[PDB]
């Protein structure tokens, strides 16, 4: 299937890159890049219920998606 | 599209619905993103990766890049791309009922950052691009949605109906010229990326 471009994919070329960045990193970047793991980690926690049950809850409202399902 | 249609169009028990038609749809979001394991030391590579494209490095390999992909449907995945769009919209509309305004407020801030480290890498994939010559062995890329789609999905909430939704769509544009100066450091050279 098709998703959105994985950030991993754009990092590969610098797997081999043994190199120091020029600008120093500072507090608030390690907080943004904190803020963004925490996303990437809630991201990929998705079970089945999570679709499952409003499907079988808004079935009962309209017959047409209940023919469907 | 039920879910779509109870949600934006207005007995006791409307509001139980819309709760399941929010979370189905913010669950189908989730699930079109997709999920990444990333390395350790992301941060080193960001900067790296701000480091090149400030200054005009010749030795990128971006071979992953030049590989064809001859086996799937262009138009799948354009439907694919117009049905993200369509759940974006949906969800910057959301933001107009009381009860439902931090949610979605904060799963839409924490997109456009995420969207904007994207944007980082593509920006230095299309500048490495620019210099290849001609080949013929070589293709394209790889096939994916555009997160381009935000752009549009901002542009037809930008005059809405509501207050609250025109509010939303242009803090949506300051977060993310505020990442990007984050992320860079200073606001020098931030204008040098394509997604402007």
């Amino acid at each position: 299937d098709f998703r959105t471009l994985p950030i991993s994919q754009l990092v590969a070329p610098y797997a081999k890159d043994s190199r120091e960045p020029s600008v120093m990193i500072d507090d608030k970047f390690e907080a943004f890049m904190a803020n963004h793991r925490r996303f990437l980690a809630e991201l990929g926690d998705v079970r089945a219920r999570d679709v499952l049950e409003p499907l079988m809850q808004l079935q009962h409202i309209d017959a047409n998606f209940a023919h469907e399902l | 599209d039920l879910a779509i249609q109870k949600l934006t169009e207005i007995r006791q028990y409307d509001p139980y619905y819309k709760r399941q038609a929010l979370n189905l749809i913010i669950a189908q979001t989730k699930l079109r993103v997709g999920f990444d394991s990333v390395p350790e030391d992301l941060p080193r590579l960001v900067r790296l990766q701000v480091e090149d494209l400030v200054k005009k490095n010749r030795d990128v390999d971006i071979s992953l890049f030049e590989v064809s992909d001859k086996e799937r449907s262009i138009a799948k995945k354009n439907e694919e791309q117009a049905l993200l769009k369509r759940l974006l919209k949906a969800l910057l509309y959301a933001e107009s009922i009381p009860e439902f305004k931090q949610e979605v407020d904060a799963l839409l801030v924490n997109l456009a950052r995420h969207f904007t480290l994207i944007e980082i890498g593509r920006s230095v994939i299309d500048m490495k691009k620019a210099y290849t010559p001609f080949d013929t062995k070589s293709g394209e890329g790889p096939l994916f949605i555009d997160n381009r789609v935000l752009s549009e999905a901002i542009l037809e909430s930008l005059a809405n109906e509501n207050l609250e939704v025109r509010e939303a769509a242009k803090r949506l544009i300051k977060e993310m010229h505020n990442a990007a100066v984050t992320v860079f450091g200073s606001p020098m050279h931030v204008p040098r990326m394509t997604f402007w």
